């Protein structure tokens, strides 16, 4: 089964790894449920101590009433480390990624790197696990998940290389500051203007 | 707005000053006279009890304060966010580090 994603979705996941470069990021992938994965977009889930739960259920519980809103689907749950040197999904990673597996059939761990982020990418730096109930843990050694990667790679470097990226907004923030969305609507219409 | 004060107190000091001025130049002249013990007229007075309202004003409204006895409201804005961060401890091992390397 290959592995697709729009360059919206890796935007705002990169931008939002950049917005804290310096504690663990979380994400949430939605797809389209009516053999290729195409996923739709992202939504960042937390930062920061990144081991609580249970405003992981408020989150997801969130999540779930606006993917029966707009009639989503969650397809998987990306995660990134805070060591540069370290690329292994954590405990938690995997419990969240069995209760996405228990609904869906298909739930890819993304972990992004931290020894290939930089100002100008080369393309994939991306580490796509499957995992499942059972033992079966495979990381695919390189494919292609995005669409048109020149034209990715020039709105990511324009979108970095303009300080644009403060107005990306958390999950955490909108508690803080409920004034504040979660659907990140500038973002989408940046990335709608570049292309 | 405290700069107007602040002048207006240098104001009402300096018309504290010319009052007493005044005084001291009657007192000389009561000095020349002989008996005459009269009073310093009155309408000098008035404009140094004028200038010590004027000044006895402001002198309270330079330095106020007034903070809140509560302690709770002034840890209220504040997230856990920041708090979570501390000077003492820091590690340097960073993704922006290495992205923010080349320029």
């Amino acid at each position: 089964p290959g592995v697709k994603l729009t360059t919206q979705a890796y935007c705002k996941m990169v931008l939002h790894g950049a917005k804290y470069p310096h504690c663990a990021v979380n994400g949430l992938l939605v797809a389209e449920k009516q053999h290729h994965t195409l996923f739709v977009d992202c939504i960042p889930l937390f930062h920061g101590t990144l081991a609580l739960a249970p405003m992981l259920e408020v989150a997801l519980t969130l999540i779930d009433s606006w993917c029966k809103d707009h009639s989503y689907v969650i397809a998987g749950y990306y995660q990134a480390n805070e060591r540069v040197k370290d690329a292994s999904p954590n405990q938690v990673a995997e419990k969240v990624a069995s209760r996405i597996a228990e609904g869906f059939s298909d739930t890819a761990l993304i972990m992004v790197d931290n020894t290939k982020f930089t100002m100008d990418c080369v393309a994939p730096t991306i580490h796509v696990y499957e995992h499942h109930e059972n033992r079966w843990r495979c990381r695919d050694p390189h494919h292609d998940y995005c669409e048109d990667w020149p034209e990715a790679q020039r709105i990511s470097a324009s979108l970095l290389d303009s300080r644009s990226y403060e107005t990306l907004v958390d999950f955490d923030n909108h508690l803080d500051d409920i004034r504040n969305d979660w659907t990140n609507p500038e973002i989408n219409k940046a990335v709608l203007h570049l292309c | 707005a405290p700069s107007l004060w602040k002048g207006l107190v240098g104001i009402g000091l300096f018309a504290l000053a010319h009052a007493a001025f005044s005084a001291a130049q009657h007192r000389s002249y009561m000095r020349l006279t002989e008996k005459e013990d009269e009073s310093l007229p009155i309408d000098i007075v008035l404009q140094t009890l004028l200038a010590f309202a004027v000044t006895c004003y402001g002198i309270v409204h330079i330095a106020g304060e007034f903070k809140d006895m509560d302690a709770t409201s002034e840890l209220k804005n504040k997230t856990f966010d920041t708090l979570r961060n501390h000077p003492s401890f820091y590690v340097f091992n960073h993704r922006g580090r290495v992205l923010f390397r080349p320029s």
